[PDB]
């Protein structure tokens, strides 16, 4: 993924006041939520019934920050993403016979979630830079 | 096929746009211009600058259009049916395409309405841009 | 959206089945097996083996659920109902593996019926699979 | 894309008795009734106003051959369908910037263009070998 150094920029600025905790239980909630079939692959997290359950599981919170944990990894390795995600496109692809349309998902529902929290600021030109990083993310992971 | 809450949901949601309906269709076009580049193919003719006055006019219309969907919820294909034959049959739009402003759109409304953009929301839109989708995508006239 | 044509050109090919409904489903659903080896991993307990009659017999509960969608074409969440609520809710299936299926009985029947088998016809039915598929994979209850 | 020799023999066995005049305009001509949103990139050709019209137009048939020789060059090379769709590649994304998706549809029709003409003889071993090949190429044309 090249980025402008000005995009590189806002990425990272609008980066740095994620709240790490939460953000991806966030996305990774509203993921079962808004694509039921999802869930399939998350069986083992308990009660995921509805929204309220969903987003108030505790296995979901912490899984959602492991996917964070990758994303900031993405955003560090822009110029290796294939090498870099290797191992999770083995993991997801070869293992958990994850569709590739599904990280597509996951990356739209983090762009959803970033305009949610920061409004004002994730302007339009700021959505075109994470779209392309959230696609370089994908791409990788469904390399395998 | 949307739920009884879906519609109920979107009801709500799009009673909260309200007024502001033409600039947050206007938004989501910008929106999808600059992060999908190829979409932009569709509008030779148009200044897609920032604050043209084409687009804004044009985000006028796409919203009004999905206002008369959410009061026709339950009969979208009679509702949207000349608006199905414009992108469907005249402009042959590539269905991916609306996958991409639908997105824009909600990108939009979580901006905008915060509060309003829960979960179950979500959900509910998302279905209901999806079902607006394929209706316009669809030649059964 | 079906269009008045598209109901009729379905109602004629799935009409030709007949006896034959089993026989196309199964077939079907081995092409799938084959093709797409993943969608093995919804049906853990199976005999999947080839000619296998526990595939014969799912390939009659498949094709059933097709002639009954036609034979409600115009109103079929409600007919498909308790297929929605397996397929969404309880088996949780990804969409993707309609594609594959509806890909897999449009081979079956070009295999089979090659008269019957138009660009027109071709046209119809796969509108038609992505129809039932949308019903399958929504939750609207 | 790797077969297995039997694969191979069966696909190319198939492949010597396809009528390499019709067969590619009965592909492309279905590709365009089907998923009609495709004939907004062959504007040039005339009339696409019907199926039969599609169906009969020359430029379609002459173009349908093209592809189909297309198809030939990657049985022929399975080894390195990414170097042999190089410049395919650039001049569907690049230049005439068709969504990825819609190389999967064409590989599909053309799936049904095959059963529909060799009936019986198109098993599923048959078909899923046809399914690797056209899965390969249209990668290999997205690739870019
Ligand atoms: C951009 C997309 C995604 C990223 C960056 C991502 C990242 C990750 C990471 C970092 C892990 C932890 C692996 C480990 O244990 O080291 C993981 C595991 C997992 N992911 Fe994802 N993921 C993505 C998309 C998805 C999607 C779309 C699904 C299914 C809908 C999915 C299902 C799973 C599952 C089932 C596991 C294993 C859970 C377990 O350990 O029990 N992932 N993913
Ligand atoms: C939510 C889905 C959409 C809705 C409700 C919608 C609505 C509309 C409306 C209301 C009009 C103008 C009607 C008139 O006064 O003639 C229009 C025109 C148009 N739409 Fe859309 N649209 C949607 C999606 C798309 C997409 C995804 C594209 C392509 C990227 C697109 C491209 C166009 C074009 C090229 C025109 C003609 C504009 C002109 O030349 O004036 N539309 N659409
Ligand atoms: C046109 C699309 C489909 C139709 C019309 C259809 C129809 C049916 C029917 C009629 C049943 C039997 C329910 C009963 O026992 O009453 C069934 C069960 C089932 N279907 Fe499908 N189906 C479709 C697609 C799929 C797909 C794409 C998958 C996954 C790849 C799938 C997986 C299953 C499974 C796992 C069962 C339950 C098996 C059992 O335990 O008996 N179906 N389907
Ligand atoms: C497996 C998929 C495909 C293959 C192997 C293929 C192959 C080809 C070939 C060999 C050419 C001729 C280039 C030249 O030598 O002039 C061509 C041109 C073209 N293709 Fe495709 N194609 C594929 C899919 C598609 C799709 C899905 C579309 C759009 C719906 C498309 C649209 C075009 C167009 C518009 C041209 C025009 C170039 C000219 O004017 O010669 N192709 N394609």
């Amino acid at each position: 993924v090249h980025l402008t150094p000005e995009e590189k920029s806002a990425v990272t600025a609008l980066w740095g006041k994620v709240n790490v905790d939460e953000v991806g239980g966030e996305a990774l909630g509203r993921l079962l939520v808004v694509y039921p079939w999802t869930q399939r692959f998350f069986e083992s997290f308990g009660d995921l019934s509805t929204p309220d359950a969903v987003m108030g599981n505790p296995k979901v919170k912490a899984h959602g920050k492991k996917v964070l944990g990758a994303f900031s990894d993405g955003l560090a390795h822009l110029d290796n993403l294939k090498g870099t995600f290797a191992t999770l496109s083995e993991l997801h692809c070869d293992k958990l016979h994850v569709d590739p349309e599904n990280f597509r998902l996951l990356g739209n529902v983090l762009v959803c979630v970033l305009a949610h929290h920061f409004g004002k600021e994730f302007t339009p030109p700021v959505q075109a830079a994470y779209q392309k990083v959230v696609a370089g993310v994908a791409n990788a992971l469904a390399h395998k | 096929v949307l739920s009884p809450a879906d519609k109920t949901n979107v009801k709500a949601a799009w009673g909260k746009v309200g007024a502001h309906a033409g600039e947050y269709g206007a938004e989501a076009l910008e929106r999808m211009f600059l992060s999908f580049p190829t979409t932009k193919t569709y509008f030779p003719h148009f200044d897609l600058s920032h604050g043209s006055a084409q687009v804004k006019g044009h985000g006028k219309k796409v919203a009004d259009a999905l206002t008369n969907a959410v009061a026709h919820v339950d009969d979208m294909p009679n509702a949207l049916s000349a608006l199905s034959d414009l992108h469907a049959h005249k402009l042959r739009v590539d269905p991916v395409n609306f996958k991409l402003l639908s997105h824009c759109l909600l990108v939009t409304l979580a901006a905008h309405l915060p509060a309003e953009f829960t979960p179950a929301v979500h959900a509910s839109l998302d279905k209901f841009l999806a079902s607006v989708s394929t209706v316009l995508t669809s030649k059964y006239r």
